[PDB]
């Protein structure tokens, strides 16, 4: 049936934190949260584990670093377990490959419903972020999930364990909501700073703009291109106004 | 440093405050008596006895007699080649800060040389030479337009110890936030 | 005794690093810590003890709850030795270390040093007595040489937090003369009534 | 232990040469792969910008392509066409009886070496080339590897057709 | 713009044979017609500017100064003579 | 809208891996041309259907 | 610093490997084959002797 | 200059510190943040939650948990090398003299004057709502330093993935008199120093500007005249774009 992860604000920034500071390294941590019913699995928090080269391999996930980390974490009223990993690749794309496989099969044995989360920070420079949601053949409620129906009951009785993508939205609260806009009085200092070094400055300002335009005005002459010539005019005009609105 | 903590024996008190008392008449280095009021060399050890020249002091700089500074000064401290000089250093900084404060209000900071000369009690000439040695040191950072007769000062004052001054701020922090207050209703506005 | 969680709290007045015990009173107090560990550590397989310093330099948290004794022997010698005691502060801080224990089984009791000689006022203390009963806690006070100089407040706070002493408290006083302290206070009920002394 | 180590060795991955041609820009760079393209590439926090200064050859990730360290500069360096001998087999007694040219090249291969002093002094730049010619091995040969081993010069003999190898820029590399 | 994404092949931009389309010859001697970005024109581009192409899509992603020189055919640009005509 | 819609053609667009250069040897009559490919070795292609 | 070697395979490619202990040292040298993985680019084994081509002609009478 | 940028994910993990520790009625949370701040310009690149347990009636009381900075800095170390003490933070909304014996703490466990980062975790601020300071030398004192975004390319275009002047600068300005204002009333009950000082000095330096604006109208004034030029140019480029719709318009109808 059909799965829906809600991964976090807090939990994103994480990921992509660590995952673009490793690079071309892979890190990979662990995903702390609830899994709740067959619909909703909550990632809430993050950690990472120890960075690797070599792919993700089953020697290499610290058996010492989770259990250490988690007890210290129930001291900081952090006690909701371990949904699941991600895991990043820079340079190969949002997908498994058969030694992430190992590393998640593994996992599954352990929990029943865990997934694997793959961020590619080569593609959260698209102007979104590529990430995906992933588990193998599990069944016990994905027993209607890969005129039909025969397909996938053989698919499922043919071989257990083939990957499959699973659905992404992004569920956030509104103090984190209003804290990623107020980003964007030291605000004040600076607007108005630049805005008053400008003026003291707007004398050459000035001149330089007149020989831009002088060029401008030439350039459209001998063209008798268009949307250059228009936007280089453009600038100019805007600039001016902002200099009148200065003072 | 001394006050809070450390050798607050009398002894340490009495010595130091006697060594406070010849060195601002010798010197003109730090302000004028404000220094003096606000911590103690007559208050936590005795008011007479080479302590009655301070009271003496504050009144000789204010009016700017110099039979006072002559009366004030007993053998010892006067005897000393040094500090006559820096009696007029002293007389008129304070004398400059009067006249000042009471001209500025909005941001007047013009003074005459009949203002200073009154101020003073020397003639314009005398006043000519010592305002150039003051300036030399820094102590005013206006300038002298010599024909004019005319000082424009550029600020240098400290404007520190409050009780009158607090009144008058009191006063011109309210217009100014009025005056603020229209411009940001414009910009509300549109 | 019990199964139970101990903040340790160690005084290092000035007292303390200079005779008044043999050869220093300093180290008095260090024999006595690791009898206190062993012997109730030896009685039952759970028990973690912490260790907090109030005579010193304000009252500090040196180590956490731990089952090894090398621990609380490490932090016990990185101490400044010199200061003056904050008793009421340092039973209410130990109270505030011991929500957070190790495991939840245990109960909740303060072993403190008294060397020094205090001062506190009598209608707080007794409000401490229970408020350490707000949180269902107990507390040991190994007294000595506040009987040579002063009054013992101690006592009327023993009384105070008073439940019955499988549950609360114990008043453990020591003369002070020459005679290693961990011996002495092994003949006040410490080191006695225990499974494996 | 030894040999399961070395099966430890091989789950780490390969690491592909290039050569720096030219910073583009500190965060980006062009280098041109040992494997022949030219490519924008990267760098990684851990290396530093001074030590990406161009000419320097470096280590590229295999299909990531960002710098995942740099080894020292080289062209990739030769010992079968750049085949080194040190020192020569005969000394300069062992074919006594050439003495005039023995002379001769003694005090302009060795000397300038010994005192370039002189030569500055006076304000001549130093003898920069030596030619032999003659039928080869009947004295030439043994001039030449004689002169090396007084001096203890590494000798390197080049093969002449070895340096006309058919592909693109290879001849000019080897010289 | 922002979804071609490096890393790149370097290209040198041939010709423009129309809006929004060029032929581009890469520098491992292999000439492509390709698709070049909306946000790069005819007047932004050169016959012989340098440019930056997608390794397995093959667009024009960037615009790169020219400033590459071969160093195993040697071309050599010389900043500093120090020699005079005296 | 249309400007919209446009650039999103485009980011389809640009997803292809590109056409090879090519020089014809010749037409034939076949519907076929003989294509010495640059890139590659020759090919013989099928034209168009618009053509 | 690293024990570097440089091969340079059969596909007109140049690696840098570190050496494994399932070669020598002394079996590194030019004209001689060595295996080296198609994927890890680590020499797994020293081959037989001489690179490339063995002579291209010769006639051999025993 | 003397700077600190902060990450969004330590304000965001600040966020999470004050629901996650169930802190409630204006009590204190504190954790640790880290990055790199060997230099004199403070990057916070991460941050974590400290046990923290204050009493209602004495906030001279805490307990903190000093060997879980020092072992979860161990952990840290571990996973990335960029992640060093510098500072810590609290949940605000002002400043307290027991920030101080706090501060003190961590002094030991720094490389560099101990960051005291001020998270407000109420929202109810203007701009960026998080004030940045460090403790040094006055007793001992606070003192306050620039504090800014940070930027990682992947970061920011993550924290606006999840979210997809004039009148603001003026109206901030007089919210800062009013505030000026309501601080000096206060302090003329508390009368009948530092501040007294500044407001006179301010007074000294719209009055003393008078004079001055009437120079920049007349350089304003060839500003407006080369704007009408200006227009002029621009005006030139879209008259164009009219003649060639022009010419397709025309071509259009005969077909």
């Amino acid at each position: 049936t059909k799965e829906t992860v809600y991964i976090s604000s807090i939990a994103l920034l994480k990921m992509l934190k660590h995952g673009r500071a490793g690079v071309p390294m892979e890190v990979m941590g662990l995903m702390l949260g609830e899994f709740v019913d067959d619909y909703t699995v909550n990632v809430v928090d993050v950690f990472a584990m120890p960075q690797s080269g070599t792919g993700v391999s089953v020697e290499a996930v610290d058996d010492v670093f989770q259990a250490k980390m988690m007890d210290m974490l129930k001291q900081t009223g952090r006690d909701q377990m371990v949904v699941g990993w991600y895991h990043s690749h820079p340079g190969f794309g949002c997908w498994l490959s058969s030694v992430d496989v190992n590393t998640q099969k593994s996992f599954e044995q352990l929990n029943s419903r865990a997934v694997a989360v793959v961020v590619d920070p080569i593609q959260s420079v698209k102007g979104k972020v590529v990430i995906d949601a992933f588990r193998l053949i599990d069944t016990g409620a994905l027993i209607n999930n890969l005129l039909n129906k025969a397909n996938i009951q053989a698919l499922i009785h043919g071989l257990n364990r083939h990957y499959y993508s699973l659905n992404i939205d992004y569920h956030k609260t509104a103090k984190e909501t209003k804290m990623l806009m107020n980003l964007h009085y030291e605000e004040k200092e600076e607007s108005n700073l630049a805005a008053t070094k400008s003026m003291v400055k707007i004398a050459e300002q000035y001149s330089k703009r007149i020989e831009e335009e002088k060029e401008l005005t030439e350039e459209e002459l001998k063209t008798r291109p268009k949307k250059h010539l228009s936007e280089t005019a453009d600038e100019t005009l805007e600039n001016n106004i902002v200099s009148v609105l200065t003072a | 440093t001394l006050e809070p903590s450390t050798s607050i024996t009398l002894a340490e008190r009495q010595q130091l405050a006697y060594d406070l008392s010849i060195s601002a008449l010798l010197g003109d280095k730090i302000y004028n008596f404000g220094e003096l009021l606000h911590h103690p060399i007559m208050e936590t050890i005795v008011n007479d006895s080479n302590y009655d020249w301070l009271f003496q002091l504050l009144n000789a700089l204010t009016v700017g007699d110099f039979d006072k500074f002559d009366s004030l000064i007993k053998v010892q401290i006067s005897k000393i080649p040094i500090l006559a000089q820096h009696e007029s250093f002293l007389r008129q900084k304070i004398c400059l800060m009067t006249l000042i404060e009471t001209v500025f209000v909005k941001n007047i900071r013009m003074l005459s040389f009949e203002d200073i000369s009154k101020a003073t009690h020397l003639p314009k000439d005398n006043v000519e030479h010592l305002v150039m040695r003051a300036i030399s040191l820094g102590l005013l950072k206006g300038s002298i337009d010599q024909v004019n007769e005319l000082v424009t000062i550029s600020w240098v004052q400290p404007r520190i110890i409050s009780g009158d001054q607090i009144t008058k701020m009191k006063d011109r922090l309210v217009e100014w936030n009025d005056q603020v207050e229209k411009l940001g209703k414009k910009m509300e506005a549109r | 005794m019990v199964l139970e969680a101990t903040v340790l709290v160690i005084d290092n007045s000035e007292y303390s690093r200079n005779g008044d015990f043999p050869r220093t009173r300093f180290e008095a107090q260090i024999d006595s810590v690791e009898f206190i560990f062993q012997a109730k550590r030896n009685s039952n397989p759970e028990n973690t003890v912490g260790l907090i310093s109030g005579a010193g330099a304000n009252p500090r948290v040196l180590s956490t709850f731990t089952a090894e004794f090398g621990k609380i022997l490490a932090g016990l010698h990185d101490t400044q030795i010199e200061g003056k005691l904050h008793m009421a502060t340092a039973l209410q801080i130990a109270q505030l270390t011991l929500k957070h224990r190790q495991n939840k089984v245990q109960h909740q009791r303060i072993v403190a040093f008294v060397c020094s000689p205090i001062s506190d006022s009598r209608d707080e203390l007794i409000r401490l007595a229970k408020t350490l009963k707000k949180n269902n806690v107990a507390v040991d006070i190994i007294n000595f040489g506040e009987i040579e100089q002063n009054t013992e407040l101690l006592d009327e706070f023993i009384a105070a937090v008073n439940n019955p002493q499988e549950e609360t408290s114990h008043l453990l006083t020591v003369t002070p003369g020459p005679r290693l302290l961990y011996e002495n206070i092994a003949s006040s009920p410490i080191i006695l009534e225990e499974g494996s002394s | 232990d030894k040999t399961e180590n070395d099966i430890k060795a091989l789950q780490s991955i390969g690491q592909l040469i290039g050569e720096v041609m030219k910073e583009l820009s500190e965060e980006k760079y062009i280098v041109k792969a040992s494997s022949g393209p030219r490519y924008i590439v990267g760098v990684r926090n851990s290396v530093d910008r001074s030590k990406l200064k161009k000419g320097v050859r470096v280590t590229l990730d295999i299909t990531t392509l960002t710098i995942m360290r740099i080894l020292p500069r080289e062209t990739d360096p030769l010992v079968y066409n750049m085949t080194s001998f040190e020192q020569g087999e005969i000394t300069f007694d062992g074919i006594g009886g050439l003495t005039e040219q023995i002379r001769e090249l003694r005090e302009v291969i060795e000397l300038p070496l010994k005192n370039p002093e002189i030569f500055q002094r006076v304000g001549i730049k130093p003898p920069k080339g030596v030619l032999l010619y003659g039928p080869p091995g009947t004295g030439k040969t043994l001039l030449a590897k004689a002169v090396a081993a007084t001096i203890g010069a590494n000798f390197i003999f080049s093969p002449a057709s070895g340096i006309v190898d058919k592909y693109i820029g290879e001849s000019a590399r080897i010289i | 713009k922002r979804i071609q994404s490096v890393p790149l092949v370097i290209g040198q931009f041939l010709e423009p044979i129309d809006q929004n389309t060029g032929i581009v010859s890469s520098t491992t001697g292999m000439s492509y017609v390709v698709r070049i970005l909306s946000t790069l024109d005819r007047e932004l581009l050169k016959p012989s500017m340098s440019v930056a192409l997608h390794r397995h899509s093959n667009a024009l992603v960037d615009i790169l100064p020219p400033d590459s020189d071969s160093s195993i055919s040697v071309m050599g640009e010389n900043e500093k003579p120090d020699v005079t005509y005296a | 809208n249309d400007k919209v819609r446009f650039i999103k053609d485009e980011l389809r667009l640009l997803q292809e891996p590109g056409s090879y250069v090519g020089e014809v040897i010749k037409i034939v009559s076949d519907k076929k041309v003989l294509v010495k490919v640059q890139p590659e070795g020759k090919y013989i292609v099928d034209v168009a259907k618009d053509i | 610093v690293g024990k570097a070697a440089v091969v340079k395979t059969s596909s007109r490619q140049t690696v840098f490997l570190p050496m494994v202990g399932l070669v020598d040292p002394d079996k590194l040298k030019p004209n001689d084959l060595v295996g080296v993985n198609k994927d890890s680019y680590l020499i797994l084994d020293t081959l037989p002797s001489e690179f490339d081509s063995r002579v291209k002609a010769m006639e051999v009478d025993e | 200059h003397e700077k600190v940028t902060i990450a969004p994910l330590v304000l965001l993990s600040a966020l999470d510190h004050y629901e996650r520790t169930q802190t409630k009625e204006n009590k204190r949370c504190v954790g640790v943040i880290l990055g790199d701040a060997n230099s004199s310009t403070i990057r916070v690149t991460n941050s974590f939650a400290l046990p923290f347990e204050e009493d209602e009636k004495n906030s001279d009381v805490w307990f903190l948990d000093h060997n879980y900075i020092e072992n979860m800095n161990e952990m840290c170390k571990k996973i990335n090398a960029k992640e060093k003490l510098i500072g810590w933070y609290h949940s605000g909304p002002k400043l307290r003299a027991s920030d101080l014996k706090i501060n003190e703490l961590f002094k030991k466990y720094t490389q560099n004057n101990p960051l005291l980062l001020i998270v407000d975790v109420k929202q109810q601020g203007v701009g960026l709502p998080t004030d940045a300071y460090v403790a040094i030398e006055q007793e001992k004192t606070f003192l306050h330093l620039p504090c800014t975004i940070e930027a990682e390319e992947a970061e920011e275009i993550g924290v606006e993935h999840l979210l997809r002047i004039r009148l603001t600068n003026q109206l901030k300005s007089l919210k800062g008199l009013q505030s000026k204002l309501k601080d000096v009333v206060e302090y003329l009950d508390k009368v009948i120093h530092t501040i007294l000082g500044k407001l006179q000095d301010v007074f000294n330096l719209n009055n003393l500007q008078k004079a001055l604006t009437v120079k920049t109208n007349d350089e304003l004034m060839v500003i407006y005249i080369s704007n009408l030029v200006r227009s002029i140019i621009a005006f030139d480029d879209l008259i164009e774009n009219k003649i060639q719709n022009k010419k397709i318009q025309e071509q259009r109808v005969k077909d």
